[PDB]
């Protein structure tokens, strides 16, 4: 048969959980990184010029 | 050189009397080794005074 | 205030990476000397 | 089908140690100028 | 001072050697210097009592 | 050419190890000094 994306989504799970703060350092919120997120595969580039 | 800054920290900042010299106080020299490494915190000389005091106290603990 | 918070967190950031680099250098100098003086057999 | 020989192989790694020392010095300088450029007012 | 104390702002004091900047920071408030000890629940209750 | 004496390298290891102790302690001390003085 064929695999549903829900099945591999649940079976791949998540591993990294980080705390993010507002610029003014006023709100703490959590971000979850699911390994089966589609944005992984696009081999996108990232940089932060000064 | 170093004589100007050393005399600064021992006299203008610490206000310690002259009759207590370097050789008469070894922990004083040991502290002066690290005291000159910071150029700030010379306005509240009582902080340096207190550190010298409690370091003298630490030295004379038999433990 | 926000720039000072950024300065605090960024100054703390390299305090651990510098420690890891120092540990690596310590291990490497120890290994080089130990190999020079003796060889495990 | 003895130490002078192995110390040279150790030096072959110490060269990479020098390279990593250079890279960490560059990293520290980059961090210092970056922090000066951005955070200080 | 204003904000809750993150576990990074709490920094233990060590009495044995130096600590000149800690003495200089005595008047300051934001970094809460503490001894490296934590009261247990029993002695916490005793203190409250 | 002959095997080098290792006691010079012993003194060298001790100098380097002391300097690495100093490196770690000094970097941490500088950042903590900046944190207490300028970052309050």
């Amino acid at each position: 048969d064929e695999v549903a994306r829900t099945d591999e989504w649940k079976g791949a799970g998540v591993s990294r959980l980080r705390e993010v703060w507002d610029v003014q350092h006023r709100v703490r919120l959590r971000v979850l990184w699911y390994v089966n997120s589609f944005w992984r595969s696009r081999e996108l580039s990232y940089d932060d010029h000064e | 050189k170093r004589d100007e800054k050393h005399r600064h920290v021992v006299n203008v900042v610490l206000e310690l009397p002259t009759e207590i010299s370097e050789a008469t106080h070894p922990v004083l020299a040991t502290m002066l080794s690290k005291y000159t490494r910071m150029s700030s915190l010379f306005n509240d000389k009582c902080a340096f005074k207190l550190d010298l005091l409690r370091m003298v106290a630490v030295s004379r603990t038999r433990r | 205030r926000v720039r000072k918070r950024y300065l605090r967190q960024e100054l703390r950031d390299l305090g651990h990476r510098v420690q890891t680099y120092c540990e690596d250098l310590e291990g490497r100098v120890s290994e080089a000397e130990a190999l020079l003086n003796q060889q495990c057999e | 089908s003895v130490l002078t020989q192995n110390v040279l192989s150790a030096l072959e790694i110490l060269r990479l140690v020098r390279l990593d020392l250079r890279q960490l010095a560059q990293s520290v300088q980059d961090t210092i100028q970056h922090m000066r450029f951005l955070y200080l007012l | 001072d204003r904000q809750p104390l993150n576990p990074a702002n709490i920094e233990a004091r060590h009495h044995g050697v130096s600590d000149v900047p800690r003495l200089g920071a005595m008047d300051a408030d934001e970094p809460l210097f503490v001894d490296d000890y934590r009261a247990t629940d029993d002695e916490w209750t005793l203190q409250k009592v």
